[PDB]
């Protein structure tokens, strides 16, 4: 993914969730505030994500909270654990249908981003 | 002697608007050949109406200016502008400051 | 006179809290028919603990 | 003594400044060898336009 090739987060994401079904996989929890710029109208991502190949990612918690919720509604989480949260629901079998972020207001370390999951 | 011009790329967000201003900067201060010093800060930027709309709305720029609370900040966003003399139909002009040069449309 | 209900959805993350208490107020002024000057945000919102 | 080179990889967004300027300080403190308390941070840091 590189750098501000995308102008907001809608469309950011909706890519994001497209390469991690096609079997690449991020973790940017190390270096978060050099990739993610700063509110969600601005071009995303900030810099270069890379791709990683040790992806092993074993959660402490049940990351699907309902069958189409990532988080309780209301839940506040590092913004890069989102990430890695949304993909391993990708990868356990559950498909994004809608990212949430149209009333959110920060991007940095931590944020109310949420999800939309489905069967397949 | 040969004319220099500058190609800022104001729609591509990925360009780097300071490389240009650095630009601008050392041409006068290179090209000047006078035998003295100069400083290229002095440069009376003269801005179509297009060019300062597309200069201020560039997302580098922007983001640059979003996360500083300074009144400056609040007032090149979100803010009148409009902060100079009269040309002779407007009471004030818009300028935009970036970088230690001044835009005046 | 039909019973007003707004349904503020707070289930869903990316709902509208703004509209539903611009919808309230709009609906505790034009509703009132009292003929004289009416101020919206001049009620009082009793809920319980589920809702709060 | 063999040249000393530091490679700050700025190109990618993952490259530890503080690490790099952190090797500069200790190559200029424990290089030196005069016997004397150096501080690493008493020095000259000329670049050109580009690594700038």
């Amino acid at each position: 993914i590189k750098a501000k090739t995308y102008p907001d987060f809608k469309e950011f994401v909706k890519d994001f969730v497209a390469n991690v079904k096609a079997g690449k996989r991020y973790d940017f929890r190390k270096y978060q505030e050099a990739v993610l710029p700063l509110t969600y109208s601005s071009p995303w991502p900030e810099s270069d994500i890379p791709e990683v190949t040790d992806f092993n990612y074993t959660p402490d918690y049940t990351v699907p909270f309902s069958e189409e919720l990532l988080y309780s509604v209301g839940a506040q989480m590092r913004t890069a654990d989102f990430f890695m949260d949304l993909q391993y629901a990708i990868i356990n079998g559950k498909d994004v249908d809608t990212v949430y972020c149209e009333w959110l207001a920060r991007v940095k370390p931590f944020s109310m981003l949420n999800a939309k999951l489905k069967d397949s | 002697v040969t004319k220099k011009t500058i190609y800022f790329d104001l729609d591509n967000p990925n360009s780097d608007i300071d490389a240009h201003i650095e630009d601008l900067r050392m041409h006068m201060e290179d090209e000047a050949k006078t035998g003295t010093v100069i400083n290229g800060e002095e440069i009376h930027i003269v801005v179509d109406r297009t060019f300062f709309s597309k200069l201020i709305k560039h997302p580098k720029i922007r983001d640059a200016y979003l996360a500083q609370q300074t009144p400056l900040a609040w007032q090149q966003i979100t803010g009148s502008l409009r902060t100079g003399g009269t040309d002779g139909v407007q009471a004030h002009m818009n300028r935009f400051y970036y970088g230690g040069v001044v835009f005046v449309q």
